[PDB]
């Protein structure tokens, strides 16, 4: 997915969401805010989206 | 090693001629472990996604 | 503060049993 090469869906019915806000003139790769989001799903929950 | 065994052959050998017996009393003392009553215990559900 | 209470111990037990690492050591992500 990090790689042009794969989009993926998720189908959740409803969720906790959080959101972090940036500057638009500071150059970023927001790939480790995902990582760590998946870094704590587990069968028993989940974390909310960021 | 039940019976007929005790003295009579080696200890790393079995009696050919006294299976049947042998065999016969190994199944009993299997039946007469099992003589129990199925108990019953605490029944739960799971929250896990699975 | 907040109204909240533990679950039943059976529930968080059997809850806890089936936790997979969330992260693990591949030496293979080509």
């Amino acid at each position: 997915v990090k790689a042009g090469r794969t989009r993926v869906l998720v189908e959740l019915g409803h969720y906790v969401y959080t959101l972090h806000y940036y500057d638009p003139q500071i150059s970023l790769d927001e790939a480790p805010i995902l990582e760590e989001w998946l870094s704590k799903i587990n069968p028993a929950g989940i974390p909310p989206v960021p | 090693k039940t019976v007929l065994s005790r003295g009579y052959i080696d200890n790393a050998q079995f009696n050919p001629l006294a299976l049947r017996s042998n065999v016969l009393l190994m199944l009993l003392q299997f039946t007469l472990s099992n003589l129990k009553i199925n108990k019953s215990s605490t029944f739960t559900s799971d929250v896990t996604t699975i | 503060d907040i109204i909240t209470r533990p679950t039943s111990d059976s529930i968080a037990a059997v809850a806890n049993a089936t936790k997979p690492a969330a992260v693990v050591s591949d030496p293979q992500s080509m």
